[PDB]
């Protein structure tokens, strides 16, 4: 049978956060991928 | 005005899906880290 092979490890991870003196809360930017890990 | 923004991951591109290969890559220092920041600065300048 014929099986297509798509490599793993979709996209990169980018951290979006304000300054240290502002707040410690962060917002993670997943690039070119659907919500998965969360 | 703007050039196509391309962020190349040197961890995946150089060593595909391999930790042992990446272990040898860490012996090269910042070659991965520095080049990834060089292309990062390009994508930032294209936005500027
Ligand atoms: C944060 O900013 C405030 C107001 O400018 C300043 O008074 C304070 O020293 C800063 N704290 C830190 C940790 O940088
Ligand atoms: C992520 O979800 C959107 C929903 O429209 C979809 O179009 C997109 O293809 C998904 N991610 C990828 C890279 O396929």
């Amino acid at each position: 049978e014929i099986l297509d092979i798509t490599p793993c490890s979709f996209g990169g991870v980018s951290v979006i956060t304000p300054g240290t003196n502002t707040s410690n809360q962060v917002a993670v930017l997943y690039q070119d991928v659907n919500c998965t890990e969360v | 005005v703007s050039m196509t923004k391309t962020s190349v991951d040197c961890t995946m591109y150089i060593c595909g899906d391999s930790t042992e290969c990446s272990n040898l890559l860490l012996q090269y220092g910042s070659f991965c880290t520095q080049l990834n920041r060089a292309l990062t600065g390009i994508a930032v300048e294209q936005d500027k």
